[PDB]
This record gives C-alpha cells, structure tokens and sequence, in this order.
C-alpha cells in the first residue's frame, strides 16, 4: 500500500549536492503521478515544496528540484541554504485504497 | 501417450462437454429474454406486482426453457456414453476375459 | 494572502468530547470549492494523513479513522470540522488543517489524485494523560 | 490574438495495436470479456501532422503526441468557435492545468508561446485548475477523448519511447487508463490544439479485453479486424 | 357492496397498491380482488359550495390499512419528528378533512 | 419420503426428497452514517418559479428523503411511490416548472407542449414528481409575463438542451426571415388563465452512482460477518455470508461483478472495506431407508455440505436456523458425497446395499439390536 | 437457478409445480445411470486377484500394466500417466481468486461417482492379475 | 410497448421450432450413429473375414 | 429463420443469450459426426487395392 522507503538522515554541509530519494511500490509512484514532497522546518507548518513528480509551486527556488523516474522518486538540491535545513516528506496517491501515505522524513543537518 | 496430448481426446470432450453445459447454463442466466432486467431484486425494487409478475414471469419461463434444454442435452449424451459403456463393458468381457 | 485559522482545545481524558474548527482568514483562494483534509503528526514522530474531504461529500479516511468519527464542512460559515469523540491513546498529537488543490464551479466532477498545498499552524491535543 | 501560419498537407501511419481503453468502472479481473463500445480500428489509418488545423470530433477522438519536451499544450472542443455557442479549453499552462467552458471568442491560429488562444471568456461555466495532465522525441503521451451524453471523457497514457522518428507508431500494446470525468452539459463536434502530432478516430466496435490478475488489460483482440480474430 | 362517499379528485383510487387521500389513509382494495368498483357524480343530490359535514376523510393515517378494514380515530397526527405534545403545531394536524 | 413418493409404503433405496437450505439468521441493513434530514419545506412550498420552457434546477443534494410527508401539498415513474423510501443512490436532481390544464399529461416520459420545443422532460425517467393544482390559491389571469405556449418548430429538441430563440421557424417549403408565409410562425404567445398557474415538483433520482450520500429512512445496523445473513447495501438486497474479499479495488469502485449478471463483492458504506457476497450454504436432502416393511428408523444424507454447516444438534433446531423444518439423528459422519446424519460408521467392509457416493454405502444390519 | 433464494420468487414456481421435480428425476436417473455405467463395465469379477510376489512371467515384462506399490495411488505408470493426461474439471468433494466451480453458488453441483478411483484400479488389477496368472479361466 | 410485446411471442414460438428441430435431430443422430457403428462392426467382421 | 433478410432484430435476439451459438455448436457436432460415420465405416482399408 505504501512500501515508502526513505533515508533517516543525509549530511547537509552548505553550498554542496543534497540528492534524496523515496521509493514506494508500482501502484502510487510507480504510475508517475501525484508525488508530493514537503518540507517542514521545525516549529512550523510543513509547507508543500514540490509537487507532480518535479513541477514547482509560486515562490520554490531555481537549483532545488525533483527527479522522479518510475517507481523511485529523488530530491535533488545543488546549493543547499541555512533555511533548507528541515524535514523532507513524500506523499503518493495509490489507488488500491487511497491511504495518502506519507515517509518517514529526512532531517537534514548541516555542519 | 505422452508424445501425443491429442490421443486422450475422447475423454477430454466428455469432460469438456460437461463442463461447457454447465458454463453455457450459467451465461445464459445473464440474459433478459426481452425483459427489463435480468436481476429479479432490480425488478422487484423498482416495479409494482402486476408489472413485476410479467417482467419475472418473461425471466422465469427464460430459465425453465434454459433447464429443461440442458436435461434434454444430458439425457442424449447420457445415452450416447450408455452405448459406449456398453460397448466397453462388451469389450472388457470378449477381449479381456477371453 | 492564504491563511488558515485553526481553534480546538489541547488536553482530554480518554473518552471524552472535543471538536476542532478550522476557519478561512478571508482569502478568496482556499476559501469555499476547494477539496479540504486534516493531518495527525505524533510528537517525535513523521507526518500521516487522517481526514479528507471532496466538494459535498465523498470523504475518504484513514485506516485507523475509518469508522473511528466522522468530518464535516459547513461551506457558507467556512467552517471546517473534525469531530474528536473517545480517542485512543495514540491520538496524542499536533493536527492540521490543509487544503488540496483546484477549485472547481458549479458541478461535481472526478479527479483520481490529491494535494496539500496550504497549511494551518498546527493544534497540540493531548490524550494519553 | 491571430497570427499568420504555413498551411502542410496532411500525412497517414498505422494504428497497429494501439488504442484501448478502460470501458467502464467495474474491476473485472483474470477474464476475457466481449464489449461493444467505442474503440479505435486495429490498423486503421491514424492522420498524422508535424501546423494546428481545425479537426472534426466524430464521436471520440484517439489523440497522440510524440515529442521531446512541451510543445503541444493542450486542446479546444467545441460546435462553433465564436461568441455564440459555449466550448471548452483545456491549456497545460507549464506547473497546472486550466479547464474552462465558456462562451468564448477565440482567433484564428491559437497557439502558446504567451496565451493568444482566444480574446474573451464571457459567462464562465465550468472552470478546473489543477495538476497538468502532461507527463514526463522519446515522450509519447496517448489520450481519448469520448463525449457521452453529459460527461467528456479524457483517458491518458505517458510512455518513455525510443523508436525511429517518422512513421514508427510504436506496435505494443498499452491500456489508456482514466483521466478525468468533466461533467459538461455541452456538444462537442470540432477540435482545435494549441502549439509529431496524431489524430484517429473511434467507432462502435466489438472488442475482446483480457483482464490479469491485477486488472490491467494486457491485450486486446478486434473480431470485426480479422476472421481469426473473429 | 361496501358504500361511501369520496371527492372527485380521486374516482380513480379504489385499487390495490396505490396512495392517496383515500387509497393509503382510509380504505383499500385487495390484491386479489375479483368484482367492480362503481362511481357516479351526485350533483342531482349533494351540490353544495360548502362542505357536506356528513361525509369525511381523513388525510393521514399512523399504520397502514388492510384490505375491507375500518378505522375510525379522533386523534391528531404527529407529521414531523418533534412531539406534538396534545395542541396541533407545525407538522402536526388533525387528519379529517372534508369537501 | 412418503410425501415425494405419493405412497404410504417406502420400498428400500436412497431417495431424494427436498432441499437443504440455511436460514438468514440477523437480518441487517447498511447504510452511510448520515444524521441529516431533507428540507422539504423549501422543496413543496415557493413563490417563485421559472418558465414552462426554460425551468431551473434547484437540487437538493446530500438531504434525506423521507416520503410520508407528500401528501402535504401523484404520478409517480420508475419506482412504484410504496417504495421510494428504501433505495439509495447519490444525488437529487430537481425538474421543478410550471403548466396549464391542457398540459397537465404533456410533459411526461409519455405523452406535447412547448417543454417537446425549447426544454424537455426525458423519457428514461426515474424519479417521482407532485402533481399540485394551484387554481384555487394564486387566482390571477396572467401567470407571468416569462411563461409563454407556442405549438411547433422546424426541430424538436434533447432532453435538457435549452433554446429559447424569439424567431419565426420554418416547417415549409421556403426559409423565412421575419417573413410571413406557408409554415413561417412565431407562434410563442403568453398564457391567459380563466377560472391561474399550476406547478409540478420533479425529483430526478440518477443512475451509475459513486458511494452514496443519501438514503431511506430505514436506521442502519450493524455488520455481521461469516454467518448467513440477509443483508442490504444501499438498496442491494440478498441473503449470503459476508467475508472479507481480499480483492483490488480501486477507490471510485463500490460493486464487484461475476461470470453472471449479479453482484459478487459490495463495498461496506460505513467502515469502506470489500466484503464478498457469498450465499451460505445449500446441498440435496437423500433419505436411506431400508423400506417400510423392515423398519421406520432412516438416514440423512445433507448432499455436499460440510458437517459443521448442518444442524447437529437437533434439540436447539426449533429456534429455526435452517430451512428445513425438523432435525433429526444421532451418529454423525463426514462423506465426500455429503455430511451424513443417522448411520454409524463401521470399520468392516460389505456388500453395498443402499449407495451413497465415493465408495460408502449404507445398511441395516444387526450389531445387539437393529441400525 | 430460476430465483436468486433471498426473495418470494420461489411462490411463483408452484405456479409451475411439477417440473422441477421432473428435472430433478430425470438428473437422479442420469446419474444412476452413470454409476451402473462403471459397475457393468469395470465389476466384471467377484474376486479380487493378486500377481504372485515373484513378477516372472517367461520373460514377459508386466511393471508398466500393473499397479506400483511404491506410489500411493496404487497405480499403474501408464494409469498414472492417464490421470495426468485429463484435465478433470469435476467437484465431487466438500471442500470449498474463484475457478470455474463457482458455479455452484447458482444452485449447479456435481455429485461424486460410487465408485473412487481407487476401486476402479483395483478393478483393473484383478482383472490384470487374472488375466495374467489364469488366463480366460478366470 | 405493444409491438416487441408480440415480436417477443413470435421470436419465442420460432426459436421453440428451432429448438424442437434441433432436439430431433440430435435424437436422429443417435439412431444413425448406432446404425452406422452396426454397419461399421459389420464390414469389419463380415468383410474383412 | 428468425427476423429476416434485413429486419433489425440485433436488439431483439440478443435479448435472449448465446442460444444460437448451442443451436450451432449442436448442428455442427452433427455434421462432424456424420463425416465420422462415414469415416469409419468405409474407410477401414490402409491401402488402396
């Protein structure tokens, strides 16, 4: 239903690659359709960050975007910002019982 | 035997006779015979009795139809393997027992 | 300027009644024909959907919520309710109020997918005490 | 507004196994079902374009687009294309989706550069926006279009392809699952696209559908194709 | 020969599974019923403006009729889900009515 | 036996005589958690209403229908008006308008007024409308000056698609454009009432339905698993046992069909799980006897049931759980021809006698009494 | 078959009356029919014969005919290769995503025959142990 | 309403015809399918020795 | 047989089920049987003599 896969962490020192990745089962991503990622800064409403497998909302950055081919779906953030340091979630519509499932997240720390 | 899948063919069209008898009764169940509805509870939720008594005396004369054909199909080949059984009952007994 | 106001009270004992309102600041968008739901997020632990809501009807729930209590909208108010009657003890937890996407006019239609886009600031409710 | 553009003749291709849809909303599952519905003809001659010239709707189109990135952006439906009777406009306008019906008043050549599609958009009707039904010449992307008496019916596919890039409709078969379900209470007849290209068009015919395991058509046979078939 | 007098609107519901001011409030007919219903216009004997207070009906009913069944009732009616605690309100009324 | 034979006398033999059948034990009923109720105050009663030939729709969607309350103001249509009150489906479309006494039966699925010209009634219709007179409470001449009769066109129209063109038409032998003639009318004129507008409440009810939002006034119970019950799914009525499906559905999906033209899975309206329909358990009743002459004592043959699904227990039966009426025996035994009730099983092997199927045959032999 | 058994359409076939018991003697008698069909054909003894426990028969190799005691089928390699062959679609058992057989919720079962496969091969091994070891004497 | 009411008769009284002309010859067919295995037992025994 | 030359009656026959498909699978059983009877009655002989 939702087999969502997701690193706990990754390191985040400032001005380098961030690549993040989730990946569920062919039935939600694996359709390449309705692939959500959010951030959430701590303290704070996660805001939706990116949505429809790549495609970037009114006020999302340049160099800080999606990847996603077929059933593995990936971040990828080249120059990553002291206000970037959040939690990452996924969010995939399946449509054996629409569940909405979400990740565990990947709190990025920098150093 | 095994070179040839082919040569069990006798048996095989018996069962699958039988078998398409049966399957043939139950696609027929999924027809109207110029009814409204082939679903008697569709028809007993929507319509009133002295129009519902027509529209499912129209789908039960369809399934006494359909039965009494199928028992007319299994008596003939009943017959046909009551021959055969003969037959091979009449073979047992003149070729091997004699 | 989309901003969405949430109200609800934080601390109950098991059984117990409670509702959470959420309210429209006076934006135009996310305001009225708008697909809505709610998401549970634990203390310590990752976001996870619990509530949606489709133009009049057609709620979806969460396993956990399916027959658990029910949701409801009142459109003219901009009211956005999510009952909480008896909760468990893993209901202890921040909640938010989110709006999908598209707004739609006039009919009922039917979209095979789902967003949250705005979000409320996020209401703590406490039940295992 | 209307801008000048280079007239082209048309071009033909083969269908080959391509075309199938999902004909209603019950899960059927590890069967073969015989349906009598509007398909496209297996091996039919599909019109093939590179222009945006105005297209007949004959009771549901089969649209197809091979590309590399987002050139075609969406299309227009529609009796007449004035300020008289209402139509309907579909734009992919690059990170959403715009559906209107309206009255509408469009140019001559609608195109996407900028938005030129039309001029007016009085008494608004029907209005969607959402996630753009465009996806990922490697792209192919397979719609059907199929107005019933008041829904419009948009099936969609998105396929990676590697093929040769003219006349290689790629043969395979791939069920178009649904897209979306409009409830327009309006009459289509005409249709527009807003700027390879290919257009076929449907017909009631009777189809074998063989449904897995999981749901999914994996092949279709047409009877009324071929006597084996039959 | 059951005989009574109806209003004109409803000559036609003397007849099984039918509603109506008569046929689900007052008198039915049975579904296996073997005879004829007969009606006649009475202006040579009952043409008044105002009602003939002899001859009523009753516009609802709280349990439905069985066939050749009589039920005569001076109670009120309770129409919505709020009692109507003895005085008639909204949604509650005496069920007789008349010509 | 006797009663299958027409015979006071039984000879010796297996006999079948009737059916085995299980009763539905709960009887439940599911419908959507809904605590709603229809406004029906704003549906029989207003005071403004749109034209014969241009009517509105003021539908009211997600409202629970209750019918005792229409005799407060009829042709009915696709539903007899006993039982509108126990189908479910989604939404509600209202066809309300207005008429005259000459078109009280022209506006129909059936039977020819202006509605055939600029605005029309379907004829696959499938709700129930109201049929109020209004002369006798709005006495006026003129209904209004928006409610218009005219007799004919060059086209007659689709249910629903609205033309409300001012424009003579042409049913001749030559187009006219404001120019009187041989089948060139204007025949719209406005209504003159003489001893006064009637109205009709229309109450579409659709078809091919999503999960329902709105029902009877039947109060919903709860769901009984793996025992044979007659249940109702949002107006599917039937009697089966009702396990969990383990089947792919997906979320706009709310019926599974099988082979024949009837429903195999329903999803539940209230907990959205998948749930087979299943009818519980059936096979031939066999009756062993060794005849009447010998002896009275028989034996039941339950044709291809298990043994936990026929009544053992014979003296707590008459609570009726089956559909036979009576049950009867003592030793119990499980054949592959079918859960046999009345013979006792032995290890020695004899000549068959009375047979029953898979190679176990029946006797009435001496163990010491008779059995 | 005619009604779905969760309604009173069933008051409407006493209308009718008798011919579902016609029906219903008419498939008895077919299946009768059956059963005598296989005993006339394979009881053609009243003893049960045994090969001796030395297979030796002048050089005559008999191990593909009669029956392997080390299969529990009790079967010959040719009888074993026979069952294999048919793909038998009947459902005379209890037991009970869907086959074919799922048409026995329509009210259509198959009863199971007198005689089991295991008589029916030890039919053949008299008859192939008499055959073998008596001749036509037998 | 009145017209497939009486086609519906006379497709059911035709397709009954059929029905009968189809049973009889399959009961034909058995009776010639007996004589012809006579026949065929016969050239076996009476001709070929 | 049933409705005719050109008479519309794919709204009516099809009302009725696969009941002409028995009729022909029956009929051409039939027809293969008789080819099989005169298949084994004459032909008995490997060799042409």
């Amino acid at each position: 239903q939702s087999a969502l896969t997701q690193p706990p962490s990754v390191s985040g020192a400032p001005g380098q690659r961030v690549a993040i990745s989730c990946t569920g089962s062919s039935a939600n991503i694996g359709t390449a359709d309705d692939v959500h990622w959010y951030q959430q800064l701590p303290r704070t409403a996660p805001k939706l960050l990116i949505y429809g497998n790549n495609n970037r909302p009114s006020g999302v950055p340049d160099r800080f975007s999606g990847s996603q081919s077929g059933t593995s779906a990936s971040l990828v953030i080249t120059g990553l910002q002291p206000e970037d340091e959040a939690d990452y979630f996924c969010q995939s519509y399946d449509s054996s019982l629409s569940g909405y499932v979400f990740g565990t997240g990947t709190k990025v720390t920098v150093l | 035997l095994s070179s040839t899948p082919s040569a069990l063919g006798k048996l095989q069209d018996v069962v699958n006779h039988n078998a398409q008898a049966l399957n043939t009764l139950v696609k027929q169940l999924s027809s109207k015979f110029g009814a409204i509805s082939s679903v008697l509870n569709d028809i007993f939720s929507r319509l009133d009795p002295p129009e519902a008594e027509v529209q499912i005396d129209r789908l039960i004369t369809g399934r006494l139809q359909s039965l009494q054909t199928y028992v007319t199909q299994q008596l003939i080949r009943a017959a046909e393997i009551r021959a055969s059984a003969n037959l091979a009952a009449t073979k047992m007994s003149e070729c091997v027992l004699g | 300027q989309v901003q969405l106001q949430e109200s609800g009270p934080g601390l109950v004992k098991p059984s117990e009644t409670l509702s959470l309102t959420c309210t429209v600041s006076g934006g135009s968008i996310s305001s009225r024909s708008y697909y809505w739901g709610w998401i549970r997020q634990p203390p310590g632990k990752g976001l996870e959907w619990i509530g949606s809501i489709y133009y009049s009807g057609s709620t979806y729930y969460n396993p956990s919520l399916k027959s658990r209590v029910t949701i409801s909208v009142d459109t003219s108010k901009n009211q956005f309710s999510l009952k909480m009657n008896s909760m468990t003890a893993a209901d202890t937890a921040v909640y938010y109020c989110a709006r999908l996407r598209g707004d739609e006019i006039y009919y009922e239609s039917s979209g095979y997918y789902s967003y949250f886009d705005y979000w409320g600031q996020g209401t703590l409710v406490t039940v295992s005490s | 507004n209307l801008t000048t553009r280079t007239q082209l003749p048309p071009a033909y291709t083969n269908s080959f196994t391509r075309g199938v849809y999902y004909p209603d909303k019950v899960f059927r599952s590890s069967v073969l079902h015989s349906t009598q519905d509007l398909f496209l003809p297996f091996f039919s001659n599909v019109t093939w374009f590179h222009d945006n010239p105005v297209l007949p709707f004959n009771d549901g189109v089969y649209f197809a687009s091979i590309e590399k990135s987002n050139i075609i952006r969406g299309w227009i439906f529609g009796t007449t294309l004035d300020s008289k009777t209402q139509s309907l406009l579909i734009v992919n306008n690059a990170t959403n989706v715009v559906i209107k019906v309206c009255e509408f008043q469009f140019c001559n050549d609608p195109f996407l550069d900028e938005f030129r599609v039309y001029s007016s958009a009085n008494n608004c009707t029907f209005e969607y926006v959402s996630q753009p039904f465009l996806m990922d010449f490697k792209n192919l992307r397979e719609f059907v279009f199929k107005n019933i008496d008041g829904y419009f019916k948009i099936y969609s596919k998105h396929t990676p392809i590697l093929v040769r890039e003219p006349e290689d409709l790629p043969q395979g078969f791939s069920a178009l699952e649904p897209l979306v379900d409009l409830p327009i209470g309006i009459n289509i007849t005409r249709f527009q696209t807003l700027l390879a290209y290919y257009v076929g068009y449907l017909q009631p015919r009777t189809f074998l559908l063989k449904y897995n395991e999981n749901g999914t058509i994996t092949d279709a046979v047409d009877c009324a194709l071929d006597p084996l078939s039959e | 020969a059951d005989s009574f007098v109806i209003r004109g609107d409803e000559v036609r519901q003397i007849a099984p599974g039918q509603t109506g001011n008569i046929a689900d409030y007052n008198y039915k007919l049975p579904d296996d019923f073997t005879g004829c219903v007969i009606a006649w216009n009475s202006n040579k004997l009952d043409s008044k403006v105002s009602g003939n207070y002899n001859y009523l009906y009753r516009l609802f009913r709280k349990s439905n009729l069985k066939p050749f069944e009589r039920d005569i009732s001076t109670e009120i009616y309770q129409a919505g889900n709020k009692p109507c605690n003895g005085v008639a309100g909204f949604n509650c009324y005496f069920p007789l009515r008349s010509y | 036996t006797k009663c299958t034979l027409k015979s006071f006398t039984v000879e010796k033999g297996i006999y079948q005589t009737s059916n085995f059948r299980v009763q539905p034990t709960e009887s439940i009923v599911r419908f959507p958690n809904i605590t709603n109720l229809c406004p029906f105050d704003e549906v029989f009663n207003a005071t403004r209403f749109a034209s014969v030939y241009a009517w509105n729709r003021k539908r009211i969607s997600n409202c629970v229908a209750d019918y005792s309350v229409l005799y407060n103001l009829f042709k009915c249509y696709g539903v007899s008006p006993t039982k509108l009150n126990d189908l479910c489906f989604t939404n509600v479309y209202a066809d309300s308008f207005v008429i005259r006494g000459d078109e009280v039966r022209q506006i129909a699925p059936g039977q020819g007024n202006i509605a055939d010209y600029n605005y029309k009634l379907p004829d696959d219709f499938t709700g129930c409308v109201i049929a109020w007179n209004s002369n006798k409470l709005d006495s006026k001449v003129s209904g209004n000056y928006n409610y218009l009769y005219r007799l004919f066109r060059k086209s007659n129209l689709k249910p629903f698609e609205r033309d409300i063109s001012t424009e003579i038409y042409q049913a001749g032998n030559k187009p006219c454009n404001g120019v009187a003639g041989f089948n060139c009318y204007f025949p719209l004129r406005s209504y003159s009432f003489r001893p006064q507008p009637y109205r009709v409440v229309v109450l579409s009810f659709e078809l091919l339905h999503a999960p329902a939002t709105v029902c009877g006034p039947k109060k919903s119970t709860n769901l009984v698993k793996n025992k044979c019950v007659n249940f109702n799914f949002n107006g599917l009525k039937g009697t089966g046992v009702l396990t969990e499906s383990n089947k792919k559905f997906l979320p706009f999906q709310q019926f599974g069909r099988d082979i024949a033209d009837t429903t195999d899975a329903v999803r539940d309206p209230q907990t959205l799980e998948i749930l087979d329909i299943t009818p519980c358990s059936f096979g031939g009743v066999s009756v062993i006897t060794p005849g009447t002459n010998t002896s009275n004592q028989v034996a039941v043959l339950y044709q291809g049931v298990n043994c936990t699904e026929v009544p053992v227990a014979i003296h707590a039966d008459q609570l009726t759980p089956t559909w036979r009426v009576y049950s009867t025996g003592s030793n119990v035994f499980q054949t592959r021809a079918g859960c046999l009730i009345g013979a006792e099983y032995v290890n020695n092997s004899y000549e068959c006698d009375i047979p029953i199927g898979a190679g176990i045959c029946a006797s009435y032999q001496t163990q010491a009494s008779q059995s | 078959y005619i009604c779905g058994d969760s309604t009173e359409c069933s008051n409407l076939l006493l209308q009718y009356g008798s011919f579902c018991t016609q029906l219903k003697r008419a498939l008895t008698g077919i299946a009768v029919e059956q059963d005598k069909n296989t005993q006339e054909v394979f009881a053609q003894v009243k003893q049960i014969y045994k090969t001796p426990p030395i297979k030796y028969f002048g050089g005559f190799n008999f191990s593909q005919i009669l029956p392997d005691p080390s299969k529990p089928s009790k079967r010959s390699p040719i009888e074993d290769l026979l069952f294999n062959k048919v793909t038998l679609a009947d459902a005379g058992f209890i037991k009970q995503r869907d086959l074919i057989c799922a048409q026995k919720f329509k009210g259509l079962t198959v009863l199971p025959p007198l005689l089991t496969d295991e008589m029916i091969a030890q039919y053949t091994s008299a008859l192939l142990a008499g055959t073998i070891t008596s001749g036509w004497t037998f």
